[PDB]
RNA sequence: GAAGGGCCGCGAGCCCCCGCGCCUGGAGGAAGGAGAAGUCGUAACAAGGUAUCCGUAGGUGAACCUGCGGAUGGAUCCCU
RNA sequence: CCCACAGCCCCCGCCGCGGAGCCGAGGGCAAGCUGGUGCCAGCAGCCGCGGUAAUUCCAGCUCGGCGAGCGUCGCGCGGCGCUGCUGCAGUUGAAACGCCCGUAGUUGGCCCCCCGCCGCCACGAGGAAACGGGAGCGCUCCAGGCAGGCCCGUUGGAC
RNA sequence: CAUCCGGUCGAUCCUGCCGGAGCGCGACGCUCUCCCCAAGGACGAAGCCAUGCAUGCCCGCUCACCGGACGCGGCGGACGGCUCAGGACAACGGUUGCACCCCCCGCGGCGGUCCUAGCCGGACACCGCUGGCAACCCGGCGCCAAGACGUGCGCGCAAGGGCGGGCGCCCGGGCGAGCAGCGUGACGCAGCGACGGCCCGCCCGGGCUUCCGGGGCAUCACCCGGUCGGCGCGGUCGCGGCGCGCCGAGGGCCCGACGCCUGGCGGAGAAUCAGGGUUCGACUCCGGAGAGCGGGCCUGCGAGACGGCCCGCAC
């Protein structure tokens, strides 16, 4: 089936190497999970029997995740609203597909329920008084079956704000 | 001198010999491949064929004789050759449309003696050696 | 490529220092995984059948072992292919024979008979220190044994004395210049000498220079240098004291024995 | 595979490069008559062994006297030659070996030793007697004519006790 | 980069000369060595091309001498990283330089 | 949670076209070699009866002939 | 006796099958006498024989070589300094480009007393045996095998 | 263990080839007393296959017949054996590495589990009754066991994720190397447990990877366009153009690229014999690849397995 063996490629000179054996099971790959944001329907996670009896779980649908505000040391479980930016391609954004590095909007309730009363960074607080907070994804859905991340801070926040503001 | 002799000149010497060793007739005949594709026996000690015509061939100018030979067709090639049965009075033992085994002469693929354009020898007919039939060790009453 | 692990062993592919006859058969015993590896071990049956000669076949050895007639480090072993290695204790109570497995100068395994006073322990080489679960310090050895909570004063390549009955450390010998050692690998297996120099190369092997009692000097890598005490051996050693004779003297000895 | 595949084997003799040589034929026939040899394979065997010894001696002689390998190999070779009686005892230098010759090999055959002991009338008689198993070496019956006797067994060769 | 990045140097250290420097952060290194032929009792000069990653901390032009350290596979043809550069002077004649 | 269906992925087999390599028929045309004691002339070897040969160009039943320039492996080591 | 059962080898008793072929005899290349045939039949790796003595064909006698093996066919090494690194040839035998410039390539005078680097030499570590070499041992010898002796280097299988 | 001989002429010396003389591998032919060792459908048919055999064992579970049957369950069947089609910077040989990895048995340790425990629940197999079909194959009803399946008694514990070192450099758990482990803020309740094994280390094995070596033809001189590199995600045991999107333009070549051919498995080694070398290497040991051609997959630590299953094609 799908394989990642290098025998089917060309050489550094651009030559055809040739083939000397049939396909092997060590060098196989699998179809992508394509984890979807929920926005019969519910959280669905599958399990994969990998080499050595090891277990791998890929998420197909999920709606929640753990997010951390590093500067203030605040962490809660929050609901993810939608994906708003992705560097690889805009098609993933349109489909609300979750991958590592996606930029998402989370609900503000778990944070505002305790914030807006202590001196901290102005920008995060302005986000808090609203409905959503900009954030990022740091885990790998499709390998561990989870979608965690962290709240954006300084220069990267400015970068992404300037990116998505005109839209 | 005429030949290169520097300490870092192995490549040139190898290439020179590689190119120049193709000028020997023997080396070409052995390592070129044309002879193998042209030899009806394809590098075999001897072959098996069917005799189809019994003929006599004159000798060369300084000699005077008619040598006895037969025309053969090889089973595994379907091509034609001329093979010569030397021993005295051994033509009468060979009959038309008979199974024969044909080998070579002393020289690899050149003509031998005053026989013109003949390079093969008959050794077995109908499964019995001709040398044995000539000495009366056995008889061909099966044919 | 074989689809899995290997279970057989051709006789011609067996280690040389086992001394197996070419015409004995197509096959040789395949040792099972255990305290020692394939190339630093010798199967039990070879000792019990081709040396001591208490058995003449595989079957007799099987009966003897399954009747519990040999103890290895205080534990009965019923496997004819169990691997025996260096500085192991071989006791047969039925005949009151006790042996310690060591190396001869020629580079082969030998059985040195011992006493009762020194058969309650063994020497082990520590070559790996690591943190296990919960950050608990650990320590491993050449015979595939691990000990938790070792003394901080014990470092790598040191030598450790452990009671056979209880795997508890008593005293330890450091790897240092001036300590008697015994070579356990390579061209110099079975030689005994004292460390004279230590030279390290960043990212490569560390070479140890040793001098024999007679003044001969030899080199070997640190991976097969075993400490056996502080200037004097801690255990009984073969009749010869780790001296390899030259071919001439060996020939003289052979002629004398002829 | 069968264990019989690992059994070794080799030839033991060499044929001359030029066969039809009159002096060689004369000398070979002369030697065959003198020692009553069966065929000419025995002479070829003797020449083979002599060549082996000579080559070993050459290789050792090329080296220095104080070479450990030279001492070891020369000592072994001299001991073998002395034990076999081919070389005289009083010679203990590697140079003397190169002067050896096949006749010295022949003189140590069983036929020869029993003939010089006056135990047989002739080499042919010796061979006939050996075949019939009327002879013994050290109390053991030997029926191989080409059997070579060591010096220590020279006085131990006698007639078989059980022979008629 | 081996200094500010997340790779480790392990294995063999080698030396060579710069042959090309056209890619964004990669170069081609030329290595020269000798091969002996027993029949003719003489040598041949051989060379090989080895690609390496060049970090922005180094400035390199053709003919420079570099020291490369072995790393994990970084791409299809790259397993080495530059760790030292020694400049070479202007218009210096190309010379056979085993290292 | 079965049968069944849809979209993608791995990918057989057949059809169409292109290219490469190895063999092979063919009226007629043309080369070479061997065989014999065929017909027409004598080009070369002697100054071989016009000294021989090289390159180039044209012509003629055939060997060959002629023109321009060159060599002696020539038939000359020798003349204000 | 041996053998899983049986052969075989070996040992003990009574009777006792003693059998040599394949090539060649002009030279290379060791080895010659009558009868036929008559450039026919045939031999002959090459030179050659045979057109009335055929020292060469076909037969008999005799003789030689190897020998339980001998001869024929094909291939590889050698022969071959006829592929030439050691170690060919290049006026006339086969073979110096019509001449010059010139990049890759190959090759480059003499000089510094010691430092660094490359090659080089020596030693060493590390890494399977079998094969090959080789120490010791009377499978009756031998091709072999790693045995074996009693009062054995710790018997040995070194390197 | 450094050898030559016959043949161009009316005679002679040379060049130069033809032929002879030796060893080995096979086939053909004649012949053959005794003993010992010993190869044996490989040689452009990896062509086709009647017939028989080549993988079983057993601790647990007996109201079976008189405990032996049978069946469930466990281990093994991925080793061994055959062949050399394919594959020419590959395989393979020597030398590195994983601070980019996985691993059954075995040996030694370790063993704390968030929110009826004098012992839990329901089934199937064999078997009884009733039956289909030429064969191969199975159907329905019915009481019963487990070291089988499910649930699960218990001192907080799997994967993953955020934060936690410096001020030119160097001078313990561990390294040559900031690598391991731990704390703490949030997520999630994975595995073990109705006769206690999840986990760690070693070992054998595997996967990839550095450097050097690795056939011929120039009547093949220019070749490559995921081809070369960078950024990001995905997938994988895992690194990686391995795959996808975007960006740039590169990489190889007379020190012979690319293409074509091979009656091409490689090495340890074999034949030959002054020294230097030439030719071969199906076959005993190691390694690779395949099981009519081409593909796909389940079980399992481990197979893209074929004396395992699914499809197309040829039989
Ligand atoms: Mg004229
Ligand atoms: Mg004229
Ligand atoms: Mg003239
Ligand atoms: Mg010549
Ligand atoms: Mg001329
Ligand atoms: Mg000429
Ligand atoms: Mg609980
Ligand atoms: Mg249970
Ligand atoms: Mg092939
Ligand atoms: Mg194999
Ligand atoms: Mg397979
Ligand atoms: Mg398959
Ligand atoms: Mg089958
Ligand atoms: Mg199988």
């Amino acid at each position: 089936g799908i394989t990642h063996d290098k025998m089917y490629k060309r050489s550094k000179t651009g030559a055809v190497q040739g083939k000397w054996h049939k396909k092997r099971k060590y060098n196989l790959g699998r179809q992508p999970a394509n984890t979807k944001l929920i926005v019969n329907e519910g959280q669905k996670i599958s399990t994969i029997r990998c080499r050595g009896g090891n277990i791998k779980r890929r998420a197909l649908r999920l709606s929640h995740g753990s997010f951390a505000w590093g500067s203030a040391d605040i962490s809660h479980k929050a609901r993810i609203l939608q994906v708003v930016y992705n560097s690889t391609s805009n098609e993933l954004v349109r489909t609300n597909t979750l991958v590592k590095g996606c930029v998402v909007q989370i609900d503000s309730a778990p944070f505002k329920s305790a914030l807006s009363n202590d001196t901290l960074d102005k920008e995060i607080l302005d986000q808090i008084r609203g409905d959503h907070i900009l954030a990022r994804i740091s885990s790998r859905p499709g390998q561990v079956g989870t979608a965690d991340g962290y709240i954006l801070e300084g220069p990267e926040l400015l970068f992404y704000q300037k990116k998505l503001a005109p839209k | 001198m005429s030949k290169t002799s520097g300490l870092y000149t192995a490549r040139k010497l190898r290439t020179v010999r590689r190119v120049n060793r193709w000028a020997d007739k023997k080396y070409r005949k052995a390592h070129l491949g044309t002879w193998l594709k042209a030899n009806p026996l394809e590098g075999a000690c001897m072959a098996r064929g069917i005799v189809t015509q019994k003929i006599g061939i004159s000798a060369k100018q300084p000699n005077s004789a008619v040598r006895k030979a037969v025309r053969v067709q090889l089973t595994k090639n379907s091509k034609k050759i001329t093979a010569f049965v030397p021993r005295d009075g051994s033509i009468t033992y060979i009959d038309n449309n008979d199974e024969v085994l044909v080998a070579g002469f002393g020289r690899a693929g050149r003509a031998v003696g005053d026989i013109p354009g003949c390079r093969f020898k008959v050794i077995k007919v109908a499964g019995i050696g001709l040398l044995a039939l000539f000495l009366r060790k056995r008889e061909k009453r099966a044919r | 490529m074989a689809r899995g692990v290997r279970k057989h062993l051709k006789r011609l592919n067996a280690p040389k220092h086992w001394l197996l006859d070419k015409m004995g058969g197509i096959w040789a015993p395949r040792p099972t995984n255990g305290p020692h590896g394939l190339r630093e071990c010798i199967p039990l049956i070879l000792i019990l059948r081709n040396r001591l000669h208490y058995a003449n076949t595989y079957a007799e050895t099987s009966m003897i072992l399954q009747d519990k007639n040999v103890l290895i480090d205080g534990k009965p072993r019923t496997d004819p292919t169990f691997p025996v290695g260096f500085m192991d204790v071989f006791e047969i109570p039925k005949v009151h024979k006790t042996f310690r497995v060591l190396y001869d100068v020629k580079g082969r395994f030998t059985l040195v008979p011992i006493q009762s006073n020194e058969a309650g322990f063994k020497l082990c080489r520590v070559q790996k220190i690591f943190l296990g679960d919960k950050g608990m310090p650990y320590l491993s050895t050449h015979d595939a044994r691990t000990i938790r909570f070792p003394h901080p004063d014990i470092k790598t390549n040191d030598t450790i004395k452990i009671n056979l009955k209880t795997g508890k450390i008593d005293e330890w010998y450091k790897f240092d210049i001036g300590k008697i050692v015994m070579v356990t690998g390579g061209r110099n297996c079975g030689r005994i000498g004292t460390i004279q120099a230590i030279d390290k190369h960043m990212g490569s092997y560390t070479m140890i220079r040793m001098k024999d009692t007679e003044g001969t000097e030899f080199l070997t890598r640190l991976c097969n240098v075993f400490v056996i005490g502080n200037d004097s051996p801690a255990v009984a050693i073969p009749t010869t004291k780790g001296i390899r004779p030259d071919i001439i003297k060996n020939r003289e000895l052979r002629l004398r024995s002829i | 595979p069968r264990i019989s595949r690992h059994r070794n084997s080799s030839k033991t003799y060499s044929t001359p490069k030029k066969p039809f040589t009159k002096p060689r034929l004369d000398a070979e026939l002369k030697l065959c008559g003198e020692y009553g040899l069966k065929c000419k394979r025995e002479i070829y065997r003797a020449r083979y062994m002599l060549a082996k010894i000579r080559r070993t001696a050459r290789n050792l002689l090329t080296l220095d006297e104080n070479d450990i390998k030279r001492r070891f190999e020369g000592a072994a070779l001299l001991r073998r030659l002395h034990m076999l009686g081919i070389l005289d005892e009083e010679k203990d230098q590697l140079d003397y070996v190169l002067g050896l010759r096949i006749e010295d090999i022949f003189k140590r055959r069983l036929q020869s030793v029993i003939v010089e002991s006056k135990l047989a009338k002739s080499v042919h008689h010796a061979r006939n007697m050996i075949k019939a198993r009327h002879i013994s070496v050290g109390g053991q019956i030997v029926n191989i004519p080409s059997y070579m006797v060591r010096i220590s067994n020279t006085s131990r060769v006698a007639i078989a006790d059980t022979s008629s | 980069c081996p200094f500010t990045g997340n790779v480790s140097i392990r294995g063999r250290i080698l030396r060579g000369v710069v042959h090309s420097a056209k890619m964004q952060r990669s170069i081609i290194v030329r290595r020269d060595y000798l091969h002996f032929v027993q029949k003719y009792k003489r040598y041949e000069r051989r060379h090989k091309h080895v690609a390496a990653h060049l970090s922005p901390c180094f400035r390199v032009k053709e003919g420079d001498i570099v020291t490369i350290g072995e790393c994990r596979p970084l791409s299809k043809t790259i397993r080495f990283n530059v760790i030292k550069v020694e400049p070479v002077s202007e218009a210096a004649k190309k010379r056979f330089s085993p290292f």
